[PDB]
Parts: structure tokens; C-alpha cells; sequence
């Protein structure tokens, strides 16, 4: 089971603060340390700090301006990272990771995408992408879904609740007018569709929404 | 603090070929080096610990070596799934530090793009908006150009493109091109066409559809 | 062993307790190498037996304190077990 | 004797911008590095001790980091009053030595 | 209170020697070391030597020609540095500093400016700088004082006994014919002057003189 | 403690007296690292317990002398307290 659970996203207005959480399960030892790592888009991994739940002491990277304050709740096995007075420079994915006191990060959380912006949250609109009536199909057929007008990142797109993974491409989102847009592609044998259903599932953490859109041939 | 240098930042190899990533520490750190793999949009995953120790669940293909200041992560016979960023991390001295990362790139055989064009949905039109989407899927090399034409005339406004990173499934690349227009603008035009120009062909690959 | 096994009990404690307060006191001080339980236990054995190679040693104030606590409770644990294991 | 190299000798930054002064020791000196500020016609003033320890009375804006041979003095959001010469000094080995200094220009 | 007190200046003829003093106050421990640092104009800090008052032992920088001899008087809590057979190369500001035996200079003296020259001491002449009758005043007015014909450096210029610090510029002195000259600038709201008095205080350590010059509008 | 607490008294003296004559003897000899009271006290504890890591040690003649004085008065302070803390 997932050893470290982190929320998908957090939108923060410039100057405000946010408290990220990391719920741990599995074996827990008095020697465990919970680490936090920051990663800006297209960049590497940056160590932020660590905390030992059994004692409550925290240490921080001295090379960077201190934005975080780490705490831990033993009864709920949850570690927290309070980030305060954020700016766009603080926008990034923040991972939590567990170290058994022996130097390596045995496991990592899925990461929390933090976006520092004044813009407002907006759920995505999911539209179907089915071939036109004049399109000639091969032994395979390509379908998809358009996800536009959402903010902030990210959105997770799966096909048939995840049962369909092969032949799937989800393109990086593009930012225009304070809103993101992306499409996801799926290819299945031409014979299996529409006989066998194909649906895309779009989850938008920031708005706590998840919608499904069945892809059917045009009228 | 210990500086970990990973050079080159990008490594290009052919399928099934052995590859070696380099990690140099600013001072001797014994064998206190660990390697992580991070695929596009994924979280880091431990591959090797203490320079050369295997992790259960990781393919035998992966191995590490070195001690002191110079370390190496090797992959015997690289395959598509190995496409990702690789990072080293030291735990000899406080604070733990990370190398800047090396991306693995695979040079496969050329492949022409599979082009698909899609008319805007009725659900979208109902909202006063119209997006025409075109997929240029699974091609290689990644260098490619897309051109839009409405009623035979090249169109540039309202077009936004997006390119994926190399795919860990087949080492190819893909691109999406989206032409967004208002329902009105969309209603006063007949045919929409997307054309792809790629190294694999002297002639463009075109896909079209008429609003009627 | 009311004196012998008696000391061992006290010692294998300090060792463990030591290694722990060691990694605990050490992390944070940039450069400290006494930052991981496993070795931190090797250090303690070195220290408690007075061999001390220098491969690892404390570099913080409380770090040094634990250290002093380990040396002391060790230089005697081994002491009592001395006039015993040989008596 | 330990040579302390401070380069560049002059650092130009815009107001409110973060700045970092560099100090490299000819050999490893642990965290035995201290930083001083000296304004025009003024005497030196201790800013940071043992590489990263705060001194009471000094603005939170000032911080230090590093160990071994490479050290950094950082100022978050520079302001006019920070205009001065900055020197590092080591106390790991005898004799104590000073870096050649870096001037902050806004 | 000032922990380390040093005289402002010392004029020494080439070949002669001088004994600098450093009077310390505040807490004193057997572990205190008093250091001396030399700084030539426009240059960095150079360590000269150290002495431990509680024992009386002194150590010196081996990399430089030994010009100093350090001593200390416990009863008067004063440390001394005897500089002998000086040349112009010895002209500089000499600071004394206190270290609690833990490696850093907790506090520094104001420094003693030593000038090695054959020239004679000369107090400065202080002249007023008030706007001409045709000068148009803004919401602010600029006044000043001319300090010329003094030797050796330095002179300390303050406004209204120090109560006026904002809007003050004291220009570096220029050397001409064995004499220095400099001016100091002060800007106050045009409405406050002459209603509110503005006076510059010029102290010349070398001559043990300090004079005041009130700045009043021209006749 | 007429023998036990007795040794401790003598020891915590040498430690302090040692650390002092140490920084006193050491400064001046270019390269010496035993030049600041705080650590100089850590060195002494190392030395007096015979652990000696080598992170810090004397490099001057009188420096070495103090050192010899610390080792000796320590290798015995701990000795008497040995046939005591365990007796």
C-alpha cells in the first residue's frame, strides 16, 4: 500500500502561506526521518529539510532562504511542511520521502504541486475527440479528449479508469490567458471500438473534481 | 557541502546498447552514493544504494560501481522504459545533496508520424467555442513541422502546439496542434486541414475534414 | 555475572542510546559524518573501547557530550568486566 | 597559512535582489569561517560566525552557509545600508587570516 | 558602552617609533586575546599579532616584517602596540579587537590613523557654506562647511553635535602642498533654516582640537 | 568518594588547566589547530580518556608536554575511579 500520501495540489496567492501534509503508513521506526524535496519544472531535485518524528527535531538546507517549518504528528503518523510568504519562485512540486536513518530515500510521495498565483481556481472542460466521418481507419484507431480552461496545474488523465494504459499519450499543458489546456491520445484496435467502450477520466486536484467522458463515434 | 557533478547532462544511446552515467563528488565520500530514476511526470525511484547494492524489484540490467569521488551507474542493453532522468545523491556528510541529473535519450529508427484530425465536439460548440485538434503521433526524430489551412489558405492565428518528451514506451515523440476559434469564426469556413512535414517524407502528410 | 553480565546490560544500552543521540545531535552540523544509525553504532563501539580510529567522530557540542557519556560508561563497563572475565 | 579567496571583488545587484558573496579556503577548514561588514570610514562588524550562526543585532536578511573549502554569505533583498566591503576570516589554523574583501554595489 | 577605546591619530616622523593604546571595558576573562589589525587606505585587513593579557604572551604574523611589539597592563585593562622605525609603508589605520578565545573578533576599536611624515601638524580652518542671495530654494536647502589646511588625517565632521545625520555627505579629503581639504554637505527642509540652527562640528584628533561653526544666511 | 569523587576533582582541573595551557602553548606554531579553548577542551577529554581521534592534537614542545600531563593525570583519574565505580 502507498507508504506516503500527499495531496495533489495547492493554490496559494503571493505572500500567503500553506501547510503541506504527508500521511505515512507501513512500518514505522523511532529511527525514521521524513524529508522534503523541492523540484521546479524542468529542473533537478533540491533538498529542503528533514524531521525525526520520534523526537520532533528538524534540520534545514542552509544554502537556501528558509521558507519551510517542519512538524510531525505521531498519533496520526503525519508530517507537515508549513511554507510561508510565498512568491512565484516557490511554485514547484514538493515531495516528501522516508529515510530509515540509513542515508537513502527508500520511498517517495507522489508530490504536491504548489502554484503561487493570484488567479482563481477553475475546473477543466472535457471534450471528446472522435474521428470525422471521412477518416479512413487502419487496423488501429486513435481517439482522445480535450481538457481546456483549467487552473492551476495539474490534471491526471487515465483511460477506462486506468485499465487502458498502452497506446496512451498525454501532452504537456499550454498556458494561455490564465488557463491551461491539454489533450490526451489513446489508440486501440479499430475493431474493438465502439463495441468496447473507451472513456477518459479527468481529475483536477485543485478543484476536487473528477469527470468522465465516454468517446463515441460522431452522429 | 558536497557538490555532485553529473556530466554529460544528456546521454544518447542506441537500443540494446550499454550505457554509463557519471557522478563525481567534490571530495571523497566512500561508497555513500545512491541512484534514483525519475520518469516524465513521475516521482523519483531508488535504483542502487551505497554505490553498488541492488534493490529488490529493479531489473538486473541496472548496476553501479565506484568509490571515493567517482561513481558510475550502468545499464546493460538499454530499452525504451529506461528513458528518464537519473540522479545521484550522497549521504556521507550533512547535508545530503543531489547531483543535477542526466537524461537518457535513445536513438531509434526513423518513423513517420501518424496524423489524426478531429472536428470540434457538439458539446463544445454549445458553449460558443470551437477547437480543431490534430495529433502527430509516434514519430522520430522529434524534429517536425505542422501547418494549418482553412479553405485552402494557411492559417496561423489561434494555433497552439505541444510536444511530449521521448516516450518510454517506444522511444518516439508525439505532438499536438490545436486551432481554437469562436463558434462563429468556425461556422463561416468549410474545410480545415492539418499538414505534417517530417524527415521521413519529402511530401507532407495531410488530414482534413469539412464542417458539413 | 552479577557484576559481569551486569555491566554488559548497561553497556549495550549506552551503545544503542549513544548511537541514537549521536545521529540526533550530529545531523544539522554541516560536515558531520556521524549522521546515520548503522555506522553511528560502529563509532560508539570504537569510542567505548577507546580504540577510536577517527574514521568517524563527533563535531557538535551535545554530540561531544553523548560521546563523553559513551566513553565514560564504557571505560568502566569494560573495567568491571575486566576484573571478572579475568578473575 | 590558509589563503582565503574572495571573488568577484565587486558585486553589482539591483535593489531588493538576493546576493551571495563567495569565500574559498586553500584547504578544508570545517565551519571555522566568520564574516565582517565594513562601511566606508567605519570599523569592521561581525555579521555571521562559524559559517552560519546568527549574531544578535544583525538583520535576519543576513545568512551564511558552507563547510570545508567553500563558503557563502547571503543577503535576502539588498538595501542601501548594505553597501559596504565584506570580509571572511578563518580560525581553523594558526595564524588567523582574512580574505581580500568583496564590495557590494547597488 | 564602548568596549575598546583607541586614540584617533598619531603623527610619526620617518624612522621614529610610536606606542598605540587600546583601553578595554566590559566583561574581561582570563581567556581574552587582544588582536591588532592593519588596514592601508583602499586595501584589506591584515592581521598583525595577538596578546593574552592574563599571561602576557604575544604572537606575530610571520609573513610580514615585524614592526610591532605587544604588551598589556592588567591593572588599567590596557593593551599596547609599540611600532618602531616606521616608514610611509607603515601609514595606515591600526585596529585593536577582542576575541574571547573562541576564534572571532566580537568587537573592534574605532582604529588609530597613523601617518608617517616629516610634515608638521596643522589644525583645520572651518568656513561656512551658505547659499548665495540669488539661489532659489526648493522644499529642501543644502548647506555645508569647508575644512581646509589640516594635517595629518583624519577629521570627523558631525552636524548639530551628531543629532543631525540624515542628509549628510562628507567628501574624501584631497592632498595638496602637505595639507588636506574637504567639505561636508547637509540638506534640511528649507523651512527649518535659519529658524532651526545648523552647526557643523569639526574634530581634528592629531591637534586635539574641535571647533564649531554655525551656518547662517549671508548678510 | 574519598577516592572516587576525589579523582574527579583533580581531573576536571587538569582538563580545564590543560585546555588552557594548550591553546596557550599551541597558538604561534603555524598550522596548529589546538588554538581555541572550546575545542581545546574537547581535545583534552579525548586525550584524558585515551580515545584520541586525531581530529585535534598538539604540535609544539610544551604543547606536547601539557598533553603528556593530561594523559597521565587522566589515565589514573579514570584508574582510581575504575576500582571504585566498579567495586
Amino acid at each position: 500500500q502507498v507508504q506516503l500520501q500527499q495531496p495533489g495540489a495547492e493554490l496559494v496567492k503571493p505572500g500567503a502561506s500553506v501547510k503541506l501534509s504527508c500521511k505515512a503508513s507501513g512500518y514505522t521506526f523511532t529511527s525514521d526521518w521524513i524529508h522534503w524535496v523541492k523540484q521546479r519544472p524542468g529542473h533537478g531535485l533540491e533538498w529542503i529539510g528533514e524531521i525525526i518524528p520520534s523526537y520532533g527535531r528538524a534540520n534545514y538546507n542552509e544554502k537556501i532562504q528558509k521558507k519551510a517549518t517542519l512538524t510531525a504528528d505521531k498519533s496520526s503518523s503525519t508530517a507537515f511542511m508549513q511554507l510561508s510568504s510565498l512568491t512565484s519562485e516557490d511554485s514547484a512540486v514538493y515531495y516528501c520521502a522516508r529515510e530509515r536513518g540509513d542515508g537513502y530515500f527508500a520511498v517517495w510521495g507522489a508530490g504536491t504541486t504548489v502554484t503561487v498565483s493570484s488567479a482563481k481556481t477553475t475546473p477543466p472542460s472535457v471534450y471528446p475527440l472522435a474521428p470525422g466521418s471521412a477518416a479512413q481507419t487502419n487496423s488501429m484507431v486513435t481517439l482522445g479528449c480535450l481538457v481546456k480552461g483549467y487552473f492551476p496545474e495539474p490534471v491526471t488523465v487515465t483511460w477506462n479508469s486506468g485499465s487502458l494504459s498502452s497506446g496512451v499519450h498525454t501532452f504537456p499543458a499550454v498556458l494561455q490567458s490564465d488557463l491551461y489546456t491539454l489533450s490526451s491520445s489513446v489508440t486501440v484496435p479499430s475493431s474493438s471500438w465502439p463495441s468496447e467502450t473507451v472513456t477518459c477520466n479527468v481529475a483536477h486536484p485543485a478543484s476536487s473534481t473528477k469527470v468522465d467522458k465516454k468517446i463515441v463515434p460522431r452522429d | 557541502d558536497i557538490l555532485l557533478t553529473q556530466s554529460p547532462a544528456i546521454l544518447s544511446v542506441s537500443p540494446g546498447e550499454r550505457v554509463s552515467f557519471s557522478c563525481r563528488a567534490s571530495q571523497s565520500i566512500g561508497t555513500d552514493i545512491h541512484w534514483y530514476q525519475q520518469r516524465t511526470n513521475g516521482s523519483p525511484r531508488l535504483l542502487i544504494k551505497y554505490a553498488s547494492e541492488s534493490i529488490s524489484g529493479i531489473p538486473s540490467r541496472f548496476s553501479g560501481s565506484g568509490s571515493g569521488t567517482d561513481f558510475t551507474l550502468s545499464i546493460n542493453s538499454v530499452e525504451s522504459e529506461d528513458i528518464a532522468n537519473y540522479y545521484c545523491q550522497q549521504s556521507n556528510r550533512w547535508p545530503f545533496t543531489f547531483g543535477s541529473g542526466t537524461k537518457l535519450e535513445i536513438k531509434r529508427a526513423d518513423a513517420a508520424p501518424t496524423v489524426s484530425i478531429f472536428p470540434p465536439s457538439s458539446e463544445q460548440l454549445t458553449s460558443g467555442g470551437a477547437s480543431v485538434v490534430c495529433f502527430l503521433n509516434n514519430f522520430y526524430p522529434k524534429d517536425i513541422n505542422v501547418k494549418w489551412k482553412i479553405d485552402g489558405s494557411e492559417r496561423q492565428n489561434g494555433v497552439l502546439n505541444s510536444w511530449t518528451d521521448q516516450d518510454s514506451k517506444d522511444s518516439t515523440y508525439s505532438m499536438s496542434s490545436t486551432l481554437t476559434l469562436t463558434k462563429d469564426e468556425y461556422e463561416r469556413h468549410n474545410s480545415y486541414t492539418c499538414e505534417a512535414t517530417h524527415k521521413t517524407s519529402t511530401s507532407p502528410i495531410v488530414k482534413s475534414f469539412n464542417r458539413n | 555475572w552479577r557484576a559481569a553480565g551486569a555491566a554488559t546490560v548497561l553497556l549495550v544500552i549506552v551503545l544503542l542510546a549513544g548511537s541514537y543521540l549521536a545521529v540526533l545531535a550530529e545531523r544539522g552540523a554541516p560536515g558531520a559524518q556521524l549522521i546515520t544509525y548503522p555506522r553511528a553504532l560502529w563509532w560508539s563501539v570504537e569510542t567505548a573501547t577507546t580504540v577510536g580510529y577517527g574514521d568517524l567522530y563527533p563535531v557538535t557540542l551535545w554530540g561531544r557530550c553523548v560521546a563523553v557519556v559513551v566513553m565514560v560508561a564504557g571505560i568502566t563497563s569494560f573495567g568491571l568486566v575486566t576484573a571478572a572475565l579475568a578473575t
